[PDB]
């Protein structure tokens, strides 16, 4: 196979949906140890996000019904919900193992180092909602280790206004709030990230001027929603 | 604004061409959607091919006096409001004109012939009528309290899911009436009442002879009272609630979306809030432009 | 009437997992007995949605071919990927039609089932037409023409111009000649004739009838506007 060959195929599966093949295309790029450019990196992150995007939406509605069934139906609907989450666990196991075993070991550049770790935290956060007890604690803890480790490199080599660095700023802040129920602990953390970007707005460029503000509005909308 | 590819199922419509939308674009900002063919006219503001088949998922007259009438409940434009009881729980309106005119006398026969078939769920079911001493109309009594009383007298604020579902069931009412070629003038919460389980019942649709965009306009003010008990609406609620109200209150008639589209749209507005009820994540990069 | 599976199909539609819905609803037909309108109504919803993705997917891919001229290795893969869809799409058409002609129609009793089942068989043959070309296309379309004929035979005698099933037939059957035989005027008179009857059946309005009646008629009227323009 060829890298230029598969890039074209991905740019077609990016159309007409069928994200399952699109993810399978990017996976074959990894196994040869080839590094990904800035654009080659986006497709892998874009494709895998949507595949797990469907399951989470399906799970949330199904759980709502099961907690609203009060009785053989309640037995049946509960059985169906446990089936969906089993599919989710397969995807997260595949994706992070692909990073840990192949992509992360070859990571050299500073910006790419941030991106690999940020994906590690996010694709562990989704596993937390299924988990309960010490399983939830470990998943919360383990994802926090990667999240915390990722934040280290952010301050050393990245500007206060970097789209990838700000990307980790939003998710890691949410992780403490949504899952670990530490609102102000997360709110104080998220509040720091917002001021960094607005501090040196002049440093932006037309390539990412609005791109950075894409997260900034979300942070502001997160801030307003959390403040009340 | 950023846009992504999407295929729509059930029922969905364009926002510019305002016609059926099966496969088109959707905006993560303000939920804006449009066809590719109609994308040529879409601004930055917030070889056509045919379609096919979409999946879908005189004995009434009663004498006078026998009814054990109750206290006056209200005062209408063309009658007096009362509740009675005659072999069942009903309510009777005491109309104005003491001596019926010959024009409305025969029209009374046909008005009964028209109202005898309108049997919608979210409307107060017709039960009877009378004209023996004077014109009168019998309407089913609501086994509870009306809509206006609930939200203004002895305040009992409802669930937002219940609040929108009330509007959803309210939408089911007026839409069917327009399919009967009926245009309404007095559509307001002053004529809307709540039945068992506070289910919405709409009356004041009688007198087809004695007495749509304007109806939507009236319907727009009704839904305003729900979410208010424009910017005063809850921010935590889906932003598409504001968009639905904005279009329904346009001054131009045809610019206001018609009732058939709103029923599908209201279903959409009742899905985003439960599906996404949490702090927002991160949106990815846009991959479209014009 | 094994509601154990019936509720499962309901869940999948709520869960949007239409792949799951088809498999269970298929087993409903394995009972052999006649099915209620609701039990039958779902089957049309599920397989329609699965085919809905392919017709969306196939047309976009084929649009890239006959486009981006001046490239060899680009279009080589594109042809393979396009014809990769067809084998998948032919599975559904082969599977579904292998189910209608065996179970549902041979056991259907009333005009409600007989008209509905024949109309469904005709519609799925229409989607098979876009793929093949020439005699291969001819070998399929000539099969569907008799289907929309016999379906239109019983429906004239039995059920009214307001019946929900018959009215839908007035829509697609008009498109059949319009997009596979290319006879606008021939299709123009056929559907517009049934449109007037629906207006004549206004007195037959029902809470079930009014939704479908206007919905198809609105879209039925739209076709006249764009076609004759
Ligand atoms: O006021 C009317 C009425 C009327 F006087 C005249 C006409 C019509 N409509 S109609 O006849 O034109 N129309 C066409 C066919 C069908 F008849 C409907 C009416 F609806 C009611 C009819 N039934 C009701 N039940 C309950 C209440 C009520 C209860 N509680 C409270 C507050 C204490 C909480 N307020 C009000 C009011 C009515």
């Amino acid at each position: 196979m060829d890298k230029n060959e598969l890039v074209q195929k991905a740019k077609l599966a990016e159309q007409a949906e069928r994200y399952d093949d699109m993810a399978a295309c990017m996976k074959s790029v990894t196994e040869q140890g080839a590094e990904l450019s800035n654009e080659e990196r986006n497709l892998l992150s874009v494709a895998y996000k949507n595949v797990v995007g469907a399951r989470r939406s399906s799970w949330r509605v199904v759980s709502s019904i099961e907690q609203k069934t009060e009785e053989k139906k309640q037995q049946m609907a509960r059985e169906y919900r446990e089936k969906i989450e089993t599919e989710l666990r397969d995807i997260c196991n595949d994706v992070l193992s692909l990073l840990e075993k192949f992509l992360i070991p070859n990571a050299s550049q500073a910006e790419s180092k941030v991106f690999y770790l940020k994906m590690k935290g996010d694709y562990y956060r989704y596993l937390a909602e299924v988990a309960a007890g010490d399983d939830k604690k470990g998943i919360v803890d383990q994802s926090q280790q990667a999240y915390q480790e990722a934040f280290e490199i952010s301050k050393k080599e990245m500007q206060p206004t970097h789209p990838i660095r700000l990307g980790l700023a939003l998710n890691f802040s949410v992780f403490y709030y949504e899952i670990l129920n530490s609102p102000e602990k997360a709110c104080s953390l998220a509040k720091t990230a917002f001021d960094e970007a607005i501090a040196e707005l002049d440093t932006l460029s037309e390539e990412s001027y609005k791109d950075s503000t894409l997260i900034m509005q979300l942070l502001r909308d997160n801030l307003t929603l959390w403040t009340s | 604004h950023n846009f992504v590819r999407k295929t729509f199922f059930t029922l969905a419509f364009c926002d510019f061409c305002r016609k059926l939308l099966f496969q088109g674009f959707r905006c993560q900002t303000c939920g804006y959607k449009f066809h590719q063919r109609c994308s040529t006219e879409v601004p930055l503001m917030c070889r056509d091919r045919s379609s096919s088949a979409p999946n879908v998922h005189d004995d009434w007259e009663i004498p006078d006096g026998q009814i054990t009438v109750g206290q006056r409940i209200g005062s209408g434009s063309f009658g007096t409001v009362y509740k009675g009881k005659w072999h069942g729980d009903v309510a009777v309106k005491m109309l104005n004109v003491t001596a019926p005119t010959p024009q409305q006398l025969q029209a009374f026969k046909n008005e009964v012939g028209v109202l005898r078939k309108t049997r919608h769920v979210n409307i107060l079911l017709f039960m009877g009528y009378s004209t023996k001493p004077q014109l009168a109309i019998v309407t089913q009594w609501c086994e509870g309290s009306s809509l206006y009383h609930h939200l203004h007298i002895i305040e009992t604020k409802f669930e937002m899911k219940k609040l929108i579902d009330i509007a959803r069931q309210t939408a089911q009412g007026m839409d069917y009436l327009h399919a009967k070629s009926i245009i309404h003038r007095d559509l307001k919460s002053n004529n809307i009442f709540l039945h068992e389980d506070l289910t919405v019942k709409i009356g004041d649709f009688g007198l087809a002879t004695v007495k749509f965009q304007s109806d939507v306009y009236a319907f727009g003010i009704v839904l305003y009272e729900l979410m208010t008990g424009l910017s005063k609406v809850r921010s935590n609620c889906p932003k598409a609630m504001k968009r639905l109200m904005a279009e329904c209150l346009k001054k131009k008639r045809d610019e206001r979306p018609l009732f058939p589209q709103i029923l599908a749209s209201i279903e959409l507005l009742a899905r985003s809030l439960p599906k996404i009820h949490r702090s927002a994540s991160e949106p990815s990069l846009n991959r479209a432009g014009f």
